[PDB]
């Protein structure tokens, strides 16, 4: 689990393995697609998955979930919550129990101990 | 997975379900362009009008 | 696995520019003396080594030249041989090379 | 609006719901792609009317 | 050993008659890819 | 030059040839379309290692000279 | 001034080429095609245009196994079958009857389901007189 | 493993036209009743890899 | 690259995988002004190497020369 | 060392790297090349670089070492004679402290005891 708002985008991108995904910050461009008006607090924007997670309630508060929540602004949003949550589930299990996958992990390349060397 | 099972491997699960549709009148459509081509074979090595 | 894919152990500073990738800065550099500055710091140790680190020399140069070998026991002979029966331990405080 | 998604279910119990929505009776017989050849299927059938129009300009039609 | 110390752990001379069956394995340069056209 | 040391390892092209290096006395050039050969006609087979860094030699001259 | 009657003239040579284009072909190419070339010239045409594209299908079918092998888990570096390292290559059949008789290229309709699928239908056959069907 | 269960040969049909030599020979063939062994794996045709002695004319590319 | 250890499948540098591709300088001034190719004449030895000769003056003034 | 006229080729090639050099067995067609009368017992011609030392006996009886040896029949020889032995004494060597790199070792690819499986 990330404990922060910030998280390295290195540590999260494999040393072993090619990269063929990133974990990226929110999208707060997104934010800006609402037409409607809503109120937001800063404080809220950077905690992964949140931001896109609110925008889902506010777009179900003003449509609804038929025939007026289907349009791309509000249908993005969803998407976007509902792949970060798992997108996020899957790293950080990866993260819990193989964190040698990862760049800056010690055991990524284990550097050996002084006796190992015969010196 | 521990008795009859691999190692658990990561990989990217794609959520598009590609699908080639099997359908009737793209044959028929593939007939016609072949057909343009016989023709021409025919309309210019077996054509004596004229 | 991408083929122009290095691990850095030190920060760097990409700029963001169009058309081009490049290392634009190095955070927290500090610029040192100029060139100049050094040249002269450095002729007034190599004046001073000139006027009065040149006496008794000769035995310091045989006593590093003997511990440039291999094995000890080299050593030992090269100091009983050349440098006039000098003694390891002796020698090696000499140098600094003691603890 | 989401109380009204499960509208159907309410009324129902698990037993029905499982033999209502899960255990549908297998029947592989149908042409399932009917409705894809239907709707690609009707730009040929659209062409042979379109092709017909009775613009006199050729290039209007082009 | 002459002012050098090599750390090993302690050897088994057994292990020098150790019955090893030699085994068949033959390598084929040119076989079978994984897909084919 | 000296005919090279026969070496069974060839790669095909067009169709397999089964070359066999001890079946002609001079090995037969080399068509583009027919077979290409082992690299170094004129080499053997040694064993070499890389020279480490000098500073990293300097920090083991050190480490050494301080140990005895 | 230019020469206005030229205008948009390649736009409509286009347009009767897709209207028609064996009748924009045959009376574009009539004055060339009044003198025809021997039965071996017009068939070696023929036989290397058609050599060529039966090629150009093989490489898009070998970019399709470069395209598998690479969601496999196998990165490619380059392209193509032209090996330059130490590798076997397998270039295209020569179209030349020579090949062509000792050579046939993998009809992949003629890989099939073992036929031993079908005796599980045995199993039916005795369900039912089981049931009393 | 994908290495492993792809070496695994597929069954490929013995009809074959496109062969001169199975154009005529098989004309003379007589096909006679495979007795299913219990099996679904029975080889009762040619297999699809390039070293079997009956595909080798088969060109994998 | 082949001789250093590593073995190549296929040729190119059009690279059908996760590779960063190089596709060469469009031949058109905007690019023309802002690239140019490696001059392999310019990576030169250091000039430091002609410090070594002092070396060479002051022996040849240790052996009276 | 080898103790056998026959080895098999499979027991010299490598299993975890690209195979560039076989260890072929003694050319025999270079020994019908000599055009003079020579002696020679099939006895001895099968074992590792001997044929090819002996070859360079006989070249050297019949021609010296000046302006008579230097034709392509005995020139051939002796370098496959000295390369033989080189190759030999390189392939001997990484058989004797390198066993794991060839095919048919049970170290190229170990197989693993019942214990470390799990059941
Ligand atoms: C007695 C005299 C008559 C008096 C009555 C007068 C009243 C007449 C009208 C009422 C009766 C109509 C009968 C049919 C019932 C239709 C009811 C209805 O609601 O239809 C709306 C119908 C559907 O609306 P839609 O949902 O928007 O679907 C069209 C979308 O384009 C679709 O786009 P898509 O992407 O969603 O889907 C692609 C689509 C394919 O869509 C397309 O590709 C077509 C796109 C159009 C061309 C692209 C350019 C469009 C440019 C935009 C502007 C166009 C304006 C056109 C305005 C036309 C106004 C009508 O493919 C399909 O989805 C399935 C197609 C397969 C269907 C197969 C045909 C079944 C029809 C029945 C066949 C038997 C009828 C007789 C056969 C025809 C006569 C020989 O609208 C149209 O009809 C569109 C025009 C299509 C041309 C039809 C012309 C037929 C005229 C026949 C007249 C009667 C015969 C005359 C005989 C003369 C002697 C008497
Ligand atoms: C405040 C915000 C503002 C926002 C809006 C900003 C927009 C600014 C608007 C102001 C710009 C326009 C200024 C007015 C121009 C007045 C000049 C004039 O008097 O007419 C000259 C020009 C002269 O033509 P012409 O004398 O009748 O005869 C031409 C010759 O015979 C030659 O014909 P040809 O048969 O002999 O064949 C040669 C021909 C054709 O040769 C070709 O092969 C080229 C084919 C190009 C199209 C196809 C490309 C390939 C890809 C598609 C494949 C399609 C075919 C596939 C076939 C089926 C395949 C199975 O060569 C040409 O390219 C002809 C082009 C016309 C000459 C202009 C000089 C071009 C030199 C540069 C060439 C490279 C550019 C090509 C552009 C495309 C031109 C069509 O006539 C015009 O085209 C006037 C165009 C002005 C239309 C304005 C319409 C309203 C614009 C606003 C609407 C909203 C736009 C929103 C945009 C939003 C942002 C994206
Ligand atoms: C350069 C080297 C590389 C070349 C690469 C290959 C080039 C492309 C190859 C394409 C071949 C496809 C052939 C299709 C069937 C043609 C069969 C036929 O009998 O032809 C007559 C046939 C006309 O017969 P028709 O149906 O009775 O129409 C007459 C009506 O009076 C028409 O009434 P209208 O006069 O009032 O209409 C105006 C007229 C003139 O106006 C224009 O056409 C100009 C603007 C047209 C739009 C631009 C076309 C873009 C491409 C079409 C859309 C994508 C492909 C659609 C599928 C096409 C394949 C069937 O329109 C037409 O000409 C006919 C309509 C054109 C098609 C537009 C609708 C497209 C959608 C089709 C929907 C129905 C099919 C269902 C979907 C199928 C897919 C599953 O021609 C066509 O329909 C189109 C042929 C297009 C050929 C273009 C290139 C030909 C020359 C290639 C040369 C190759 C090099 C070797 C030469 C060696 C010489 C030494
Ligand atoms: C989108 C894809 C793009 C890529 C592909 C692009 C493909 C473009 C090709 C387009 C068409 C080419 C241009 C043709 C112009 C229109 C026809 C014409 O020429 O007017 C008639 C006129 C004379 O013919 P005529 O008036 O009917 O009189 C003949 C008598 O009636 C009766 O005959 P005769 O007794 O007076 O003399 C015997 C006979 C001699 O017998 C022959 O006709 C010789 C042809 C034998 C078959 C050759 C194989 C078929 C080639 C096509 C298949 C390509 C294979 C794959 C290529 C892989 C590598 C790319 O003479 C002829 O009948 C005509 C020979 C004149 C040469 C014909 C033009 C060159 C061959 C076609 C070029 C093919 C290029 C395809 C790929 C290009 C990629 C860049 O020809 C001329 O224009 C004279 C030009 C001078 C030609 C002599 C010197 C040429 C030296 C350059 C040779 C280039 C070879 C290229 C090899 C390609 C790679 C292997
Ligand atoms: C009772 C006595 C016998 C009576 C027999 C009855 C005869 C009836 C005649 C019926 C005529 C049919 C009319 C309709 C066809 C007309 C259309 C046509 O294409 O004619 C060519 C026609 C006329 O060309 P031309 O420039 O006037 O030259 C005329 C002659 O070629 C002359 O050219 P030349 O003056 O420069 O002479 C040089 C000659 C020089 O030739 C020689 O000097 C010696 C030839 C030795 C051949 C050695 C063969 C070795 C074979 C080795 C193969 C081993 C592999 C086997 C595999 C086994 C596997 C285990 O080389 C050639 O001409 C090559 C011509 C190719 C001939 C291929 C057939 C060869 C054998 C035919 C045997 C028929 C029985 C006759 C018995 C007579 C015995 C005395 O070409 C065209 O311009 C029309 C378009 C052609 C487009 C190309 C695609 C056409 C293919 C479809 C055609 C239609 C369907 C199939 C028809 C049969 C085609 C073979
Ligand atoms: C198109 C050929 C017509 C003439 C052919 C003559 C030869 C006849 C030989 C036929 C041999 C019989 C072989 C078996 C045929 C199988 C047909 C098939 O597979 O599709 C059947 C399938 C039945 O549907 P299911 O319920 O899903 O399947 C249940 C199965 N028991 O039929 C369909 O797919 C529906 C579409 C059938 C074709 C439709 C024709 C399209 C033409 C449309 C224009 C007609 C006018 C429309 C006016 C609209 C007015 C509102």
């Amino acid at each position: 689990t990330i404990f922060a708002e910030t998280w390295e985008a290195s540590e999260y991108q494999y040393r072993n393995k090619a990269n063929l995904k990133t974990l990226p910050v929110n999208h707060l461009g997104k934010l800006a697609e609402l037409k409607f008006d809503f109120v937001e607090y800063k404080a809220h924007q950077l905690i992964a998955c949140h931001l896109y997670e609110r925008m889902t309630i506010h777009c179900m508060n003003q449509y609804g979930l038929f025939k007026d929540f289907y349009r791309p602004e509000c249908l993005d949003a969803q998407y976007y919550f509902k792949t970060c949550v798992e997108l996020n589930a899957a790293y950080g299990i990866q993260k819990k129990f193989f964190p040698e996958h990862f760049v800056g992990s010690p055991y990524a390349r284990p550097v050996p101990q002084f006796q190992q060397l015969g010196l | 997975t521990y008795f009859y099972g691999g190692i658990l491997e990561f990989v990217y699960f794609d959520k598009s379900n590609p699908d080639m549709c099997i359908l009737v009148h793209t044959l028929w459509i593939h007939l016609l362009i072949l057909f343009l081509i016989f023709t021409g074979f025919v309309t210019i090595l077996f054509s004596f009008y004229g | 696995m991408q083929n122009t894919t290095n691990i850095v152990h030190v920060p760097v500073h990409m700029g963001h520019t169009h058309y081009f990738d490049y290392i634009d800065s190095f955070p927290k550099l500090k610029e040192g003396p100029t060139l100049e500055e050094n040249h002269i710091t450095n002729q007034k140790i190599l004046r001073e080594q000139l006027i009065s680190g040149q006496q008794g020399l000769e035995q310091n140069l045989c006593l590093r030249n003997c511990f440039k070998l291999s094995q000890k026991r080299y050593i030992e002979f090269c100091l009983d041989r050349k440098c006039g029966g000098a003694d390891f331990q002796r020698a090696a405080t000499i140098l600094g090379y003691t603890k | 609006d989401f109380a009204e998604l499960l509208r159907p279910l309410r009324s129902l119990s698990f037993n029905q719901v499982v033999d209502r929505y899960v255990l549908i009776p297998p029947n592989h017989t149908f042409y399932r792609n009917w409705t894809y050849e239907k709707f690609l299927g009707g730009f040929g059938l659209s062409y042979l009317i379109l092709r017909e129009l009775p613009l006199r300009n050729f290039y209007a039609r082009v | 050993y002459e002012d050098f110390v090599f750390t090993t752990p302690y050897f088994q001379p057994e292990s020098t008659f150790k019955s090893v069956p030699k085994l068949f394995s033959d390598i084929l340069l040119g076989g079978v890819e994984w897909v084919y056209t | 030059a000296p005919n090279p040391y026969p070496n069974g390892i060839h790669f095909d092209r067009v169709f397999p040839t089964h070359y066999d290096p001890l079946a002609e006395t001079n090995r037969t050039k080399a068509n583009l379309q027919l077979i290409k050969y082992a690299p170094g006609n004129y080499s053997t087979l040694v064993v070499t290692s890389e020279k480490l860094p000098r500073p990293c030699i300097r920090t083991i001259q050190n480490y050494r000279r301080c140990q005895m | 001034f230019p020469d206005r009657g030229n205008k948009r003239r390649w736009f409509k040579n286009l347009f009767r080429l897709i209207k028609n284009p064996m009748g924009y072909i045959f009376w574009k190419t009539y004055k060339a095609r009044l003198a025809k070339p021997s039965l071996i010239v017009t068939s070696m045409f023929i036989g290397f245009t058609l050599g060529f594209i039966k090629l150009k299908a093989q490489s898009i079918a070998y970019s399709k196994k470069q395209y598998a092998t690479l969601r496999a888990g196998k990165n490619i570096e380059g392209s193509g079958q032209v090996h330059f390292g130490y590798h076997d290559q397998k270039w295209g059949m020569p179209a030349i009857p020579m090949f062509q008789l000792m050579y046939y290229e993998l009809p992949g309709n003629s890989i099939v389901v073992n036929p031993c699928r079908n005796q599980n239908y045995r199993l039916y056959f005795e369900m039912r007189k089981k049931l009393g069907i | 493993a994908t290495r492993w269960y792809g070496r695994q040969p597929g069954h490929l049909l013995r009809a074959d036209t496109y062969w001169i030599p199975n154009l005529v020979s098989q004309r003379f063939a007589k096909h006679q009743p495979a007795h299913w062994d219990g099996t679904q794996n029975m080889p009762i045709f040619r297999l699809a890899d390039p070293k079997h002695k009956d595909s080798y004319m088969v060109q994998f590319r």
